[PDB]
RNA sequence: CGAGACUCUGGCAUGCUAACUAGUUACGCGACCCCCGAGCGGUCGGCGUAACUUCUUAGAGGGACAAGUGGCGUUCAGCCACCCGAGAUUGAGCAAUAACAGGUCUGUGAUGCCCUUAGAUGUCCGGGGCUGCACGCGCGCUACACUGACUGGCUCAGCGUGUCCUACGCCGGCAGGCGCGGGUAACCCGUUGAACCCCAUUCGUGAUGGGGAUCGGGGAUUGCAAUUAUUCC
């Protein structure tokens, strides 16, 4: 068997959608035990879909510029989130992560269409993928806000993001920026 | 089952040997140990008042590592980042004299032999007080 | 930790406010003078916790630690620590304080402008006195 | 009785040697639990986690280390370790185990056994690095 | 005293870059291609490639012993410890460093521009090259530069 | 005599070919104790000029090098034979540093 | 007056390196290296002037290209005119300025005011 | 607004500390802090009080982050 | 005298005592492996003395 | 012609050629440990022979060609996807014809005119200036913090230079002093003990220990000379 972290297991992971569900990884055969891994997933279209989407995590929580290539910085930060989803919850982490994933991306956007100087969005439909990739961004993003000047904790304050979204609650910032960015397309339609 | 330092928690063994160095006794205390940094690119004094035996047992141990170091070299060995104000910053050493009176306190103890190829090596007496040191850590580390 | 009651909120060293509540050795730096580095020498000198806090302690503490920011020497303090090295006027190694630092900073320039050299030219005048390009930088507070 | 091959990752370049043993795996003379950046303490523990200690019990196997950064050499080590027992279970037991074993490895990772040709490229004049560019101003 | 090796390929760089310039700043007019420096420990034996080898000897030999005596007393090293050598380039038009030089003879003698260019083309075509440009640029007539060019054969311009 | 120490520095590898594995040829000929050419690392004489000669175009720089590449090769043998083969093959760029002892 | 805790003329019959520790780091290290044949030169002059007056009267000037030279308390009391590139300037040496250079005493540039600026 | 915490325990913040904060499920200095108006270093010291008396687990420990929860 | 005030200035270190050793000038020297060219006269004489561009 | 072809680089070689100025393995010898109640085992950048080239270095030769398969193609040019593979588009250098009155007489002993040439526009010397400072506009550095800062501890490079690089003692709080040694260099610096990173400690949302500008005192090196602070402590 392989535990993330000698102490997280996958095959309770369940996928809900079917959407998302080629586009979200470790079930059975990308079960690895740690997230830093690198392997060479941007060398071209569609293969970052197969690595681990808690290194999915990890990469987007290097992101910004003081920290900006500090991998065993971030491995550490995600090893202190999880445990505290635990102890929060009770629930296998990795399930909260993914139903915190789902209940993040939006599924319609706007698109700029028309000429220069006119504004004009018309809803268009969202990717799968990208579906994935706009909810770890705007996961990963809510944990800098309640977090850049205040006491809390980087491990702790993506831990209470990932499980706000996970319930879907209006205490997420990713869900938040889903009610705007899905609440304004459906003005373009 | 005979243990060796390299087997071992390196900054736990550190801080073995520090303590045993205190329940020695016998070891010659500069009296600026109250007073200063331990280089120039250090804001501050170091914190711990005991800084002195666990700077020595790290200086032992360097030395069980790889025997032949000099002053200088252990003075590169404990660099850092000068951070040059606004200008950006560099790697300065330590300080020459807190790294021979370190290296002159344990030749006291016949712990340090001076080499015939210049620096400064380990004694056969001090390569018994390591792996002693070194059997109560992993007795207390894998007994409990 | 725990609850003491001899806990003064407010010290009152030098003429200057001391905030009780900080750790003390980063609450004698609220005096000029002092800074990080001397106020730890200070401090083992007179043999006091560094972990405890500065309402936290005693009369006599207080005052013995005066006592050696006061005289350094006398404590075993090295001349080389210390804020007025050579005064010119006497030869003799202090370090300065509070009321006393403002007050000797006044005597610096009072001296150089008195002589007419360069840097007392340089105070009475405003500008920039280490030697520095004023063609781009220091412009905000003009008119 | 012995084999010895090495692996590699950026500018890190990790050497096993293995001989018929009793199972000790010591990277530069110390044991694999002791290495500092114990954070990526599974990633060295991969070979033995994937293949169980009993594949691990008539080799033993020093791993020799020099070059890279802490990660590199992370990576190097574990390439040479996984790259040895294949290498010795080929000379020394039959072909049959080495591709029963490698089969193991692969389909977990394919760095185990093969290495990234990714090094660093060449900075070049009017930029920082090797692509990247100065600011410019018009007007 | 010895010199790094790193130090000692560069200062035999600069002795046959000085030395090259030296036999180009004063044989120019005489019919020269190159400086062949050979070293050899005993003597620095260094062969001239020219193309009047008798206009650069003098007579019997008196200017070659002026040049090995002025090596001498330039860069240091001792008597008996050099030699000079006249080997003929006799494929004049091969050489560009000819064939530039007896374009600046003919130019400096006051003849025409185009016709000299086409002497010196027509002789290196001759001479069994495969192809050849002339590029006179600079003052033709009046205060206006203009650039004249005198293409044949085939050119090469890119790669090893 | 013993320990005669051969050293070669060329400029170019194809004359430091033709020579190096020329010795060797010899010395072996002559029925000598020879060590392999070693090979020392090749020195890279790096230089980064400017293009212009006024500091007025698009900051364009030029890489030039130089490289020297250096071999080793021993004998052990009475000197008689080393003065006469070496001292005959000279090419240009190619230097022969011979100690002994 | 005092400098460094020494009176007026301690000062004035002070040693030569006995100077060498009451001034500070730059003065010692120069002294150290030791004056020059020019500036010798220019404090023997110092003595005559000095020597010539009557007892109501400031010397006559001496005018000098000096600028880096220390003043020494052989120098106080002396009317000395420094080149400055343009003008030679008067100036009284004053018993408190000595351990500083010459030069910093006569200004190179002209204080700035400025008028309106330009196009551009 | 201004955030002015304690630097030393009241009456009634050491009861809160010893009666309230063991049954949490997810202890913190971080989370202390948040909760009884205590700055970090009163907070990270008196988790390790209660690891003295026993009255708390201990999860995982870091330079930055030391997680605790309620008995059992 | 003028014998004394001639050439009277320390020039060992510097600027002054360094010059091309082709075109005397002093601004922008190579000072790298015993060269004292300056970067044109350098750049000129580059094939002659061996420094082949390559990368 | 340019493009391409080319050269250099990179990636692969447990195949070949070699190695006392590079190593590995083995065997001696020593030091040390737990012991068992002797050992063996182990760690040894501790130092001596032998076996040899995996690692190191550098020479020759192979390696990849849209080759193979499946689709798409006026079905052929070529494209897509995939297997095998180290690698299925490595990064550069060189760069046509024609121009610009772009830049450079301040790179030249490359130069044409004009000007100045002993109350010099030559040249040396002394002192200053290129930095000056109400204000504009550009390339940059360090920051605004807790993915932090501080203090300890721990553990890893590469391209490179060196007659000035430096080791090792000693005295120095520290920049530094003193002595003595190696290296014209894979031989010495050097195993080049780099920094963020890693692990503990301390500090807790405030102009804060973040941030260091600006100022006062001292101390030391370079140089003939630090005044308009060279640099450093
Ligand atoms: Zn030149």
């Amino acid at each position: 068997d392989i535990k993330l972290f000698g102490k997280w297991s996958t095959d309770d992971v369940q996928i809900n959608d079917i959407s998302l569900q080629d586009y979200i990884a470790v079930k059975e055969k990308y079960a690895k035990y740690l997230p830093h891994s690198a392997g060479r997933y941007a060398a071209k279209r569609f293969r970052k879909a197969q690595c681990p989407i808690v290194e999915r995590l990890t990469n987007s929580m290097m992101m910004h510029g003081r920290n900006n290539g500090k991998k065993l910085m971030t491995v550490r930060i995600v090893k202190h989130a999880f445990e505290i989803i635990h102890l929060l919850t009770g629930e296998n982490p990795l399930q909260v992560l993914v139903n915190a994933i789902i209940n993040s991306g939006p599924r319609e956007d706007s698109t700029r269409i028309g000429r220069a100087g006119t504004v004009r969005r018309q809803a268009v439909d969202v990717s799968p993928l990208r579906r994935v990739n706009q909810a770890i961004w705007l996961l990963c993003t809510g944990a800098r806000e309640a977090a850049f000047r205040n006491i809390k904790t980087i491990a702790e304050c993506l831990a209470d993001e990932l499980i706000n979204a996970a319930k879907g609650s209006s205490n997420s910032y990713a869900i938040k920026k889903k009610d705007e960015l899905e609440r304004v397309a459906k003005s373009n339609r | 089952p005979g243990v060796t330092v390299k087997d071992v928690n390196q900054q736990e063994f550190v801080r073995a040997l520090a303590a045993f160095l205190k329940k020695s006794g016998k070891l010659k205390v500069p009296e600026w140990v109250d007073t200063v940094k331990l280089a120039k690119h250090k804001e501050l004094a170091p914190y711990d008042e005991n800084w002195f035996y666990t700077r020595a047992a790290s200086t032992a141990r360097h030395l069980y590592l790889r025997g032949g170091a000099g002053v200088g070299s252990m003075t590169k060995i404990y660099g850092g980042r000068q951070r040059n104000g606004v200008m950006p910053s560099h790697f300065s050493r330590g300080s020459k004299s807190v790294a021979r009176r370190v290296l002159q306190a344990l030749e006291g103890l016949k712990m340090v032999e001076k080499d015939q190829d210049g620096g400064r090596k380990l004694t056969p007496q001090g390569q018994r007080d390591l792996d002693r040191i070194a059997g109560q850590v992993a007795a207390a580390n894998k007994k409990h | 930790l725990v609850i003491p009651e001899k806990f003064q909120h407010i010290l009152r060293v030098l003429n200057t406010n001391i905030d009780g509540r900080r750790k003390i050795a980063f609450a004698i730096t609220a005096i000029k003078g002092v800074g990080r580095r001397y106020a730890h020498v200070v401090l083992r000198k007179a043999d006091i916790d560094l972990t405890k806090r500065a309402g936290e302690l005693t009369e006599d503490e207080v005052e013995r630690v005066i006592t050696i920011m006061q005289n350094p020497r006398q404590y075993k303090i090295p001349d080389w620590f210390l804020n007025r090295q050579k005064d010119v006027k006497d030869g003799k190694y202090s370090q300065v304080l509070a009321n006393g630092l403002d007050n000797k900073l006044r005597e610096d320039l009072e001296r150089l402008k008195k002589i007419r050299a360069h840097r007392g030219l340089r105070h009475f005048w405003g500008l920039r006195v280490r030697g520095q390009h004023t063609k781009t930088t220091g412009r905000r507070g003009r008119t | 009785q012995s084999v010895q091959v090495f692996g590699r990752k950026k500018t890190a370049t990790a050497v096993a040697h293995c001989k018929r043993g009793n199972g000790l795996i010591k990277v530069n003379g110390r044991p694999l639990e002791m290495i500092e950046p114990r954070t990526l303490q599974y990633k060295l523990l991969e070979p033995v986690l994937l293949l169980g200690k009993e594949r691990f019990a008539g080799v033993d196997i020093r791993v020799r280390v020099k070059g890279g950064g802490h990660v590199a050499q992370i990576y190097a080590i574990r390439q040479s370790i996984s790259k040895a027992l294949v290498a010795y279970y080929q000379k020394y037991v039959d072909e049959a185990s080495k591709k029963e074993i490698k089969d193991i490895l692969i389909q977990y990772d394919r760095t185990l056994l093969v290495a990234d040709p990714r090094r660093c490229e060449s900075k070049k004049f009017g930029g920082p690095g090797a692509r990247a560019r100065y600011q410019k101003s018009y007007r | 005293v010895q010199i790094s090796k790193k130090r000692k390929f560069v200062a035999d760089g600069i002795f046959k870059a000085e030395l090259n310039e030296f036999l180009t700043r004063e044989l120019a007019e005489d019919g020269y291609s190159g400086v062949e420096v050979r070293v050899t420990p005993t003597r620095t034996e260094i062969i001239i490639l020219a193309t009047r080898t008798q206009n650069v000897l003098g007579e019997k030999g008196r200017r070659i012993r002026e040049l090995t005596a002025v090596v001498q007393k330039r860069f240091g090293f001792p008597e008996g410890s050099v030699e000079l050598y006249a080997e003929k380039v006799a494929t004049r038009g091969l050489c560009a460093i000819a064939q530039a030089e007896s374009l600046r003879y003919k130019l400096l003698g006051g003849l025409a521009v185009r016709r000299a260019c086409y002497g010196v083309l027509r002789f290196i075509m001759e001479s069994g090259a495969k192809g050849c440009e002339v590029v006179v640029s600079g003052k033709l007539r009046g205060q206006r530069a203009k650039s004249m060019k005198f293409v044949d054969g085939l050119m090469i311009h890119s790669g090893d | 005599i013993h320990r005669i120490r051969i050293t070669l520095t060329s400029r170019n590898v194809k004359s430091l070919e033709k020579v190096c594995a020329d010795l060797i040829r010899g010395a072996k000929e002559k029925n000598l104790k020879v060590k392999g050419p070693v090979r020392m690392p090749t020195k890279t004489l790096r230089i980064t000029t400017r293009k212009t000669p006024c500091g007025e175009g698009s900051k364009t720089w030029d890489r030039f090098q130089m490289r020297i590449h250096k071999r080793l090769i021993d004998l052990h043998s009475p000197s008689e034979i080393v003065k006469q083969i070496t001292s005959i093959s000279i090419e240009p760029g190619v230097e022969v540093e011979v100690t002994i002892a | 007056f005092t400098y460094r805790g020494v009176d007026l003329d301690q000062l004035l019959d002070m040693s030569y390196e006995q100077l060498m520790q009451l001034y500070s780091a730059r003065q010692r290290r120069r002294l150290n290296r030791g004056l020059r044949r020019k500036q010798h030169s220019l404090l023997k002059r110092l003595r005559k002037a000095k020597k010539e007056a009557p007892p109501m009267e400031k010397p006559e000037v001496v005018k000098t290209h000096l600028r880096d030279m220390i003043i020494l308390p052989e120098m106080v009391g002396s009317m000395v005119g420094v080149y400055n590139g343009k003008t030679f300037n008067q100036v009284e040496i004053k018993p408190e300025m000595i351990g500083h250079y010459l030069g910093e005493f006569s200004i190179t540039y002209k204080p700035v005011k400025h008028g309106r600026p330009g196009i551009g | 607004d201004k955030l002015n915490n304690l630097v030393l325990f009241d009456k009634a913040t050491y009861d809160k500390l010893c009666k309230e904060v063991p049954n949490y499920k997810l202890i913190t200095p971080a989370v202390v802090s948040e909760r009884l108006k205590i700055r970090g270093s009163l907070a990270r010291a008196a988790l390790q009080e209660l690891l003295s008396k026993g009255l708390i687990k201990l999860v995982s420990k870091h330079r930055a982050q030391v997680i605790y929860t309620r008995n059992t | 005298g003028h014998q004394q005030l001639y050439w009277s200035h320390p020039r060992k270190f510097g600027q002054g005592s360094r010059s091309c050793r082709v075109c005397s000038n002093r601004h922008g020297l190579i000072r790298k492996y015993g060269l004292n060219m300056c970067r044109q006269c350098f750049r000129q004489y580059a094939k002659d003395i061996g420094f082949i561009k390559l990368d």
